[PDB]
Parts: C-alpha cells; structure tokens; sequence
C-alpha cells in the first residue's frame, strides 16, 4: 500500500533518491533513504542543562 | 500536524481539556482571539433564557512546566458548528488532531 | 561506527567497475582517477606502490 | 578556451525562472553551476521587515481585541511579506484598516520605493464592525539571517517597547538547481549546458540575481594609556535634567571631558543656562569627584 | 560587561591550560580524560568520536 | 576598615544603610514580561503601582 | 550590504614542489565553495607538458624486453610520465635517451635542447644492467588544458598535463572579533615541479575568472 501511494506520488517504490552535496555539488554514491519523519523536541534544552 | 498519524490523536487531542469543544451546535456569533460566541440551534436549546454559547478562550500563561499554554481560534466568523466539535485549539493541537 | 563503514567501503571490491584492470604509477594518480570520476572507488587495479 | 555567457531566460512565473547559459566548457557545467547555487542560496540582497510597532500592543505575547490572530502570529505573517525598495536601504510604511474583513498586504500605504509583490497576501483578519489596527512596519534591507535575538547587543535606547523586532528573513532565494545538459552549438566537438532553474518571492529579478551572484564569486578572486575614561563618556552618562542636557549640546559639549573644561563664567554666559541648571550640574560632577574648570591639557589625542 | 577584548585574553588563557571530561558512570581510570579546550560558540561541549 | 574609611572621606561617599535585595533576571535568560501581579497583607497600604 | 575579503594569510610551504597555503577571515558557506570550484579546476583542468608518446628503440611495442634492461618497457613509460618537461615559445619538442653503460639512465642522461628544462636530474628514467647494454630512445612532449590518459588517444603513454598531482582543502571555523562563525579555507597542494604550485593556485582559479568575464 505505501510502494502503492508512492506511485501516486510520482515518486519511487525504493523511497530512496539521489541526493547531490551541497558542497561539492558531485551526486552521492548509491540511492539514499529520503522521507518525512515526523520529529520531537523534548525539553532538555541545553541552556537549562548547562 | 502527524503527518504519518494513527488515528487516535484526534481522541486524545479533544479528550484532554486542552482543545476547546463546543457545547451545543449552531453558528458563530463572535471569533476573537481573546473569546469566541456561538449562537445555539433552537433544537438544542432551552425554552428559558433562549442564550447563546461564550467560549472564553485561555491565552498566555505559566503551565507547570515553566512552558506556554495558549489557545487560538480554529474557526471562522459566521461558520457552522456541530455540537462536540472543536471550537479552538490549544497548544501542541492542530484542528482537532494532537501535533506533538 | 561511521568510519568504519567508510574505511569498508573504501577497502573493498565488487567484481566489475571503472577502470577495472588498469595500471597507475602511485596512489596519487589513483585518488586522481577516482576524485575525476573516471574511475570507481572499488575496481580490480595493478599499481606500482613503494 | 571559451568562456561562456547567458542566453534565454525563461519566466514562467513571477515566483520562478530557468536561466541558461551556453558555451560550457568539458566538465565545467558543475563546476560553475554547483558554485553558483552556493553564492545564490547565501549572499544576496533582501527587504525583509525588521521592526513593527502597532496599535495598543505592549509586547507579541498579547491579543488585540478584533482581530482573531495571537500578535505573535501577526509579526510572524508579516516576516513572510516580500516587498522591493530602490532608492531606500530603509522605509517605514503604515498599515491602516478596520471594519470586518481580512487585511491584505495591498491595505498598507504605498512608498515611492514601495512594491508589494503579494498584495493579497494576509497580514491579519478583522472579526467587528468597528475595530482598527495602525501599525509602523519598519523595513531595512540586510543580507542573510539576521535573527531577532542577536539584534540586541548595541541596543541604545530601543525603549519605545511599542516597537517588537522580528527575525530578519533577507534572501530572494528560495530553491536553486542546476541541471547539466549536453548543449550542441553549430560546430564544436562536444559542449555543455547550464541550466538554473531557480526559485524567488519575486522580490529579485533572475538576470539580477545570476549577475550578482558571479560578481562575489569573482570578487572573493582578488587576491587568490593615561587620563580618565570617564572622561569620553557622553553627557547622558551624568544623567543631567532634560533641559540641561539639551543646553549643553547646543553649546557643543557632548562630553564629560567638554564640560569640565568649561567654568562657570563661560558656561553663565551661554543664552539657556541659570542658576539653577549650574547648580545641577556643579552638584552631579561633583558627586563623581569631578567639576568644572578641570584641565587635563591634550583635548584630545586621537 | 563581557568587552570584546576579554575574548582574546580568554584565548590565551586557554592554550595550554587542560581541561578534564568526566562522564557518570565512572567505571575504568579512562572514565575521566583531559583535553585541550577549543573555544566553541553554543552551549553544548564536543567531544571527540574516537574516544 | 581604615582603608575604606580613607576612601570613603576621599570620594565624600555616604555609606548607604540599605542593603539592595532587587529581584533581577536571571544569569543567560532573556525574555519579554507579559503579567506583573502584587499581592499585599491585608492592611497594609497598597503602593502606587499595585 | 557590503561584503567580506579576507585579511589573514600565510603560505606555509614544505620543501618546493609542495604548497600548504591558508586564508582566515571568509563569510559562511564560502569556504567550501571556493575550495571545491578551485578543487575541481586544479584537477582536471591545468596547463603543462611531459609526455604523451616514446617510441621504442629495442622493439615496437610496450610489451616485451630490452636487453640491458630488467624493466618492462610500460614500467619505463610510468618513469617518463614522472619527468618534469618545462618548455617554451617552442610547442613540441622531442628528446633523446643516448647514453649507456653499467649504470642507471637518469634524467641528466638525456639530450639537452634550447627550449627543453628538466628540474629533476636525480629522476630515475631506467637502469642499465651489464656490459654496453645498447640503449637510447626519442621522446615526444605535448601540451593538454587537463589529464589526457592514453586510452583516450583513440585515434602509448599516459600524458600527464595538470602540473596538479594532489589537491585538497580543508575548511575550518575562522574567529573574527564580532563576527561569530566564519570559515577558514586551507589549501594543500603537491605539483610535479614544473609550474610552482603558488602560482599554479592563481593560474587556476584565474581560469574561473576568465569564465565569468561575461557577467559581473
């Protein structure tokens, strides 16, 4: 079902892509994994712990 | 907003008393920031007092975790609301569903 | 953990590649090959090393 | 040793353009291209609004009443308003509207350097009949991310507190990528092309920007103890009455070391000073163990 | 008053004066190390990958 | 002491008999006050601001 | 909205034909950008002369042996491909080997022409086993604007060009007063003795100016 709405998406079934460094600009070696995840920041906020 | 979900975060968004729910349906009167009226279906109401629903919205102040708890309004001027619908949401809540 | 996989990845050969077979006068020329991509990272190589 | 150059431009929209340049070179599309993403993405020219002062508002953590935006939400919408200036590194404009209805970026009023390139763009919303909201959107220009918390060191007297800074957004750019196609021009053996397809608020024009862009690309190529401190301290430092502090401006004296070099009869003299006002400050410099006729010979060294 | 000079003075300070790492589960002598300070703009210390 | 009597009748410093007990902002935060609330014994007068 | 030149310089060198040069003040991002464009161009782009082709006295081809010699003759081709050709006004120019004895061919053994310079005579050509061992050879230089390999001679030996042997950078935080974050960008490069790698840095990147002569 996910490959399936991927498809819907005009995007790959692998998930991965090529992505380029934005530094040197040259591609990266093999398809890497990008997506989004769905991130938390928890409060240990450093200049508390500090 | 989860943009991968489950399912539940609408639950456990409206169950906790963080989001505002509407008591009685019909339409709104007032959207402000600060507070938010509903005037209430006939059905719904009472044969007394006739009324209408003031929502005061809680805005900015200390939670127990030295954080922000505040509200904001997730509907429009004159729109219609169903009775236990959302009428605000709180923080870390968008549109009925809980954003983490 | 990183480095590790990067040293293997580096240190290692797949059975056909860029360059496969070819001779160099040193690592120089070697990195050189590789850094113009002409050839592959991990390729079969006779090189005169002191 | 063909140098390249630009050939057409393509607007599909007043957001984005593809650019495109011709004569490249063997392996120098990336080079080139990947280089000038970098340049493009970083540095360049921007307007974003820095200070806003509204109506009755203290601070961005309160809410105006009739407008059902929080005013943290208001600055954080107005951050995302691009507008253009010419002749002006820094404008002041003034939004004014009321009665119900949304308030757009086309509500303000307009500059001559002024272009609003979202006009509908929403500022905030109004919820009564009689309600209103003037306000002074202070806009500079800068280059990168300036945010809000640095802009507070120099500081000097930002007490209007009315007046809440926002985080500083200046970048026309958006998303940059280059894409390198083979490019056959008439006769040659085999040449490459560059094309940057670009993305912007509109606030920049791609020729503009592309120029720019290998302008700092190829400028970056050149070349590859006694007396008192007290002394320099302005006169607000001896914290003087309003008009006493005013006097001794329009007499010139800006200084602490200006005014101790002064003496009674000069500063008697002078058309606003009385009695009083000298009495002040006799009794100020005195309090920090200086006064008036003091001499420190060599006013001043550097 | 942190003046932009102290900055520099700090720098000189902190050359070769050492500074020691600890961590809390303090187990082998190599739980506690010393290092060189390298003046760093965030609140967070880094530390080496190798170790 | 003496020393800091010396300096005292140097500078002409009357030595205050007030110690400063100020509540201040704390050391690295930095922020925006939203609400200021004074609470009073019962009977004692209010000041101008409360 | 002015802009930020660097200020803090210091060419480290080590011996002659190795360069470790450094810039200080360089606003973000610009480090990478100019290391990798000045990378890339150094690489594979770059003026110079050593050798594309010799032909072979003993036999025809690169596959066989000379009597005298324990090298292979493609062993011999990698010693000529390290030879450091510096020539003038003059675009190709040719060299012999004529020389023998019961000792090594060095780069002091060959012919010596009016526009020709090498800068290495400890250079190791080949060695020279027993008796007479009948040896000398005409070598061939040519000019390229990059690496040139001799495969790529479709229509042999290895034509090294880029004077360029090892290129690197490394960017590093740079402090100024102020200013929080800047980047350090040192460049670190091995040539092969012809061009100094100091102006070979200029050279380079002075190509990358001449390509954007059409726009600022």
């Amino acid at each position: 079902e996910i490959k399936e709405l991927l498809k819907l998406g005009d995007l790959p079934t692998s998930g991965q892509i090529r992505l380029y460094d934005g530094r040197t600009g040259e591609q990266f070696e093999r398809p890497v994994t990008v997506g989004y995840m769905y991130m938390l920041k928890l409060n240990h906020l450093v200049d508390d712990k500090m | 907003k989860p943009l991968v979900g489950t399912g539940m975060e609408r639950a456990v968004a409206v169950d906790s008393g963080v989001t505002a729910v509407a008591k009685r349906g019909g339409v709104v009167q007032y959207v402000d920031a600060s507070r938010i009226v509903i005037k209430v279906n006939e059905d719904e109401m009472y044969p007394g007092e006739a009324g209408i629903d003031i929502y005061n919205l809680t805005k900015y102040t200390r939670s127990n975790q030295n954080t922000c708890i505040n509200q904001m309004p997730c509907v429009s001027l004159g729109e219609p609301v169903e009775r236990g619908d959302v009428l605000a949401d709180g923080p870390s809540t968008d549109l009925g569903e809980l954003a983490l | 953990q990183d480095v590790v996989l990067g040293l293997y990845y580096m240190t290692r050969d797949c059975v056909n590649a860029k360059g496969e077979g070819m001779v160099l006068t040193g690592p120089k020329e070697a990195e050189r090959l590789y850094r113009s991509g002409l050839a592959s990272l991990h390729a079969r190589v006779k090189v005169r090393i002191t | 040793f063909l140098k390249p150059r630009l050939v057409d431009i393509e607007q599909v929209s007043s957001t984005h353009a593809k650019v495109t340049l011709e004569p490249l070179e063997r392996g120098f599309g990336h080079t080139l291209g990947n280089a000038l993403r970098r340049i493009l993405l970083s540095s360049m020219p921007g307007c974003a609004v820095t200070e806003v002062e509204i109506d009755g508002v203290l601070h961005e953590y309160s809410t105006k009443e009739g407008v059902q935006e929080d005013i943290l939400e208001i600055l954080l919408n107005l951050k995302g308003l691009a507008v253009r200036v010419q002749g002006k590194d820094e404008v002041i404009l003034t939004l004014n509207k009321s009665g119900i209805g949304p308030v757009t970026a086309a509500d303000i009023t307009h500059d001559g350097d002024v272009e609003i390139v979202k006009p509908q763009h929403v500022i905030c919303h109004l919820t009564d009949e009689n309600a209103s909201i003037s306000m002074r959107i202070k806009v500079q220009r800068g280059r990168g991310y300036v945010p809000a918390s640095t802009r507070i060191h120099s500081e000097e007297d930002e007490r209007p507190i009315g007046r809440l800074l926002v985080d500083a957004c200046y970048s026309p750019v958006e998303r940059i990528a280059y894409n390198v196609e083979a490019a056959r021009v008439e006769q040659r053996t085999d040449l490459d092309k560059l094309v940057i397809e670009m993305e912007t608020n509109g606030t920049i024009d791609p020729e503009e920007a592309i120029r720019r862009a290998a302008t700092i690309l190829a400028e970056q190529l050149e070349a590859f103890p006694e007396f008192d401190p007290i002394l320099l301290r302005p006169v607000d430092d001896l914290e003087l009455t309003v008009r006493s502090a005013n006097c001794l401006k329009a007499e010139a004296i800006h200084y602490i070391g200006d005014l101790v070099q002064r003496t009674e009869v000069e500063l008697l003299k002078t058309p606003n000073l009385g009695k009083k006002s000298l009495t002040e400050i006799k009794d100020v410099l005195a309090s920090r163990g200086l006064s008036l006729g003091m001499r420190l010979e060599n006013w001043p060294p550097a | 008053r942190e003046e932009a000079v102290v900055w520099d003075i700090l720098d000189e300070v902190i050359r070769e004066h050492p500074v020691l790492l600890n961590r809390a589960p303090t187990l082998h002598r190599l739980g506690i190390q010393a290092f060189e300070p390298v003046l760093i703009e965030g609140k967070a210390i880094q530390l080496h990958p190798l170790v | 002491t003496p020393e800091e009597k010396l300096l005292r009748a140097i500078f002409g410093e009357k030595a205050s008999d007030v110690k400063d007990s100020s509540l201040r902002v704390p050391n690295g935060v930095s922020g925006t006050v939203i609400d200021v609330q004074v609470f009073t014994r019962d009977g004692v007068e209010k000041d101008k601001r409360a």
